[PDB]
RNA sequence: ACGGAAGGGCACCACCAGGAGUGGAGCCUGCGGCUUAAUUUGACUCAACACGGGGAAACUCACCAGGUCCAGACACAAUAAGGAUUGACAGAUUGAGAGCUCUUUCUUGAUUUUGUGGGUGGUGGUGCAUGGCCGUUCUUAGUUGGUGGAGUGAUUUGUCUGCUUAAUUGCGAUAACGAACGAGACCUUAACCUACUAAAUAGUGGUGCUAGCAUUUGCUGGUUAUCCACUUCUUAGAGGGACUAUCGGUUUCAAGCCGAUGGAAGUUUGAGGCAAUAACAGGUCUGUGAUGCCCUUAGACGUUCUGGGCCGCACGCGCGCUACACUGACGGAGCCAGCGAGUCUAACCUUGGCCGAGAGGUCUUGGUAAUCUUGUGAAACUCCGUCGUGCUGGGGAUAGAGCAUUGUAAUUAUUGCUCUUCAACGAGGAAUUCCUAGUAAGCGCAAGUCAUCAGCUUGCGUUGAUUACGUCCCUGCCCUUUGUACACACC
């Protein structure tokens, strides 16, 4: 920034404040899906789902 | 990276149960905390997950925080093709 | 368990650190402003002091408990041996590090360099603090980097008053260019200080005495 | 009915020196309030934990060293009761900086 | 070097211009004194104070001094 | 702002008056130079050179000779379920029990491969792009604003000739008056407290219990609780205490300064912590997952593994260590501190008992600690001897041989031990550093670093002088006056 602009800077920072101030005054008062993970892997442990049967000589 | 699926599996499933990681920078470990699986399997699949937008990574201190993300819910949920409405911990305990 | 005691302490300052980095970083655009933690029976106590608790509680306290369990399983803690509480900070005008913050994403949001660090200045001064200041050091658009101070009010510089009126907070913010470094520095009314000396070393108040209507020949009361 | 005497040490260990004293001379006040017996706080000599290092983060410079420190200060309270009033004083009484260890013990 | 400060010899000022029909050229009840009449927040500043205040009061019991 | 112009001040990083030295010697150690496959690098007046906490066997590590790995997210595309891709036994090969590579041919299943964009790592560059941090000016005393006076004004007076302080510290003069940052206040530590609160994690007195010598009562110890009592010593909480007090010299009888007395203490009580405004292209991208830009990214400047190197030696320079002896070396013997620190998912501080000349081994033990190591029985030092001024028995370099300890590893010899070898140095040129009281210097610890290694540093206590209490001559820097064609400010 410049000087020859200073007091618009010290302005609009000002409002800026203000605004700010507005906010907080805004604030200051203003205006399921069960299963989970291990219990859905055990509501889901019921078998039928695996196959393994080998070993030859 | 280039892993079996199986150690992939044990990550993509324990993240989606938790819905939180954490990893110290420090590959070499043979084995993590918790997870059964190399360390940098984890950091990596996780660096994975998030360079796509489905994680989120944090740092500080020489360990990695990993936090997931709902689109990230999604993709782990067809990853772990469970139904919708499924698990993480996005249900408030039982009653803390 | 079964540590030294010097150790223990020591250890604790260690875990206080790592605890106020993680949330630092973690807990930015949600002003953050510190914490505290409390060795109880039953539990580890963390409070959270923000000023944007509706989000370090997130979808229905979805993201204080992540925050939790990440504290929990990083720190190597028993499922229910550590709390975290999120708490409203009373006066965000009186803390550096929610001003340092303010600035920092002022600046982020691409404000004016002095228009940013007034308004900062301003708004910490209309929260009535005895004085305040903002050092920024770093590189704006230019090639050779310059430095600016923005103070309103009145600071002390010497002795233990510092520590117990002034506060100090460096933030690196960072941008296309290079980086930058916000110095705040707020001077809070001695005077309120609710706990800890009132006033300066310096202050010596003389109470007013009275106009005395002397004179009168002697007599005596009686009861 | 429970209630038996049981020879009890209280240690309190902190850096704060004004909730330590809040919190011990509370305690043995609060706790002689209804005339037990005991051997009130007793201060061990206060710990020094220095650090000295080069204020640089670099070599360069006159050779500034610093030295930082902090302060442990340790107090114990002897204390003669039965169960409940301990569990009790203990609960409560509670302090953020204050370390409280509560031993039984006589050998 | 012991020249008092400007804060000291201020007080001091003001202390012997409004409580003369009181002290002495006794440190001690003037210390007490100003513990009575003035709210200072440290000893040693009480103690620099009201020797000073003293020590004016001394010299202006042999005459008047300026201020 | 600056002067290679004038007048003032201040200061042991300035003299004076002295002290202990360095500068000469041996080694220790950093810097240069040279040498080198490499001998990684930042820093070069105060303010570079025992500095980067920089005491490098690996690691650290950035360098050099060599070997692996991708930990190249992600997008599009190409390959391809007839197999995209991974691994490997022995052999050959390699320093290597690396399937690195190849011989041969089992395997694995869409996790990879190739290519583009896009990423990332980097002790790679740029401290002349930055943050932060630090050092310097500065062992400094400077900055500002309200009402008022002067000037059209930028601005000036306040903020000053003198005096006085460590101080823009005050007094005083006075168109200025009354303030605020900075100094001071404040904080921390060493000093005082037979005054308060106390304590088998501190200690005292008495009593039990018990040994020795006297014996007449006594003198000198033992007994982690045999009881009772206490708080002088020890410990740390709240207080008190000094405010240069009282008197008196001296000066504008102002600030103050000097001297006596008292006092735990009268040099800002001694020593520190903080410490405004402004400047430097001071130092740090080799602390950071602080960072812009550039460079590199698979035959890598990423990373890891093996070996070497930062220690290399005609020589120049700086910090040091040990000495030239008789206020001494040696050997007996006397024997006294304060700051510290110590083992959980581990082997840290270690008494004690044996074994060994030693170093050390071994068998147990206390201690997460005011409780155990530890009274840290430290060293100068004190005492009785031996040597007797002779490169001597001062001095311990260089070096051969043997034993141990740390460690995966000790060769270029980590350290410790024992025998032998017995250098230079006979007080040190020109020059030059530090210092004013429990300070100098002499003396040893503890802590950092640390598996092992202090000739270093940060602190600590032990013994304890001489000489000032001044000045502006050398130097360094402040301050006015003055000049200026500088203001990116004499680079």
């Amino acid at each position: 920034g410049d000087d020859k602009k200073e007091l618009s800077a010290e302005k609009e920072a000002q409002a800026d404040a203000a605004a700010e101030i507005a906010e907080d005054a805004a604030e200051a008062e203003d205006a399921a899906k069960k299963v989970e993970l291990d219990a859905e892997r055990i509501e889901t442990a019921e078998k039928e789902a695996y196959v393994p049967a080998t070993k030859v000589k | 990276m280039l892993m079996p699926k199986e150690d992939r599996n044990k990550i993509h499933q324990y993240l989606f149960q938790e819905g939180v990681v954490v990893a110290k920078k420090d590959f070499n470990q043979a084995k993590h905390e918790e997870i059964d699986t190399k360390n940098l399997y984890v950091i990596k699949a996780l660096q994975s997950l998030t360079s796509k937008g489905y994680v989120k990574t944090q740092f500080s201190w020489q360990y990695y925080y990993y936090t997931l993300t709902e689109e990230g819910v999604e993709y782990l949920r067809e990853y772990l093709n469970l139904p919708e409405h499924i698990v993480p911990g996005t249900y408030i305990q039982e009653r803390n | 368990a079964l540590i030294s005691k010097k150790r223990k302490l020591v250890a604790d300052g260690v875990f206080y650190a790592e605890l106020n980095e993680f949330f630092t970083r973690e807990l930015a655009e949600e002003g953050y402003s510190g914490v505290e933690v409390r060795v109880t029976p039953t539990k580890t106590e963390v409070i959270i002091r923000a000023t944007r608790t509706q989000d370090v509680l997130g979808e229905n306290g979805r993201r204080i408990n992540e925050l939790t369990l990440l504290v929990q399983k990083r720190f190597k803690y028993a499922p229910g041996t550590i709390v975290l509480y999120a708490e409203r900070v009373q006066d965000r005008g009186l803390s550096a590090v929610a001003q340092a913050e303010s600035m920092k994403f002022k600046l982020l949001n691409g404000l004016a360099i002095r228009r940013a660090a007034y308004g900062v200045v301003r708004y910490v001064m209309e929260s009535g603090a005895k004085g305040c200041e903002v050092v920024v050091s770093g590189k704006l658009r230019a090639a050779r980097a310059k430095a600016m101070k923005f103070a309103d009010g009145f600071l002390i510089h010497s002795g233990q008053p510092v520590n117990d009126f002034i506060d100090t907070a460096t933030r690196h913010v960072l941008m296309r260019q290079g980086v930058l470094g916000i110095k705040v520095k707020i001077m809070r009314d001695p005077a309120k200080s609710r706990t800890g000396p009132k006033a300066l070393p310096d202050a010596v108040t003389i109470i007013e005495p009275k106009e005395e209507e002397p004179i009168l020949a002697p007599s005596v009361k009686d009861y | 009915q429970q209630q038996q005497i049981i020879k009890i040490r209280i240690t309190l260990t902190s850096t704060k020196v004004k909730q330590l004293e809040n919190v011990s001379s509370n305690i043995v006040k609060n706790a002689e309030q209804h005339n037990l017996v005991k051997k009130g706080p007793v201060r061990l000599p206060t710990k020094v934990l220095k650090i000295s290092t080069r204020k640089t983060p670099n070599g360069e410079g006159s050779k500034t060293w610093e030295t930082y420190e902090m302060r442990i200060h340790k107090r114990y309270i002897d204390l003669e009761a039965p169960v409940q009033i301990v569990k009790r004083i203990t609960q409560i009484t509670i302090e953020p900086g204050v370390d409280v260890e509560v031993v039984v013990a006589s050998n | 070097g012991r020249v008092r400060t400007k804060t000291v010899k201020r007080a001091s000022k003001a202390l012997i211009e409004r409580y003369y029909p009181k002290l002495t050229l006794d440190f001690q009840t003037n210390k007490r004194l100003c513990d009575e009449i003035a709210t200072i927040q440290s000893k040693r500043l009480r103690n620099k104070i009201a020797g000073y205040t003293t020590h004016l009061m001394k010299r202006i019991q042999k005459g008047p001094v300026r201020g």
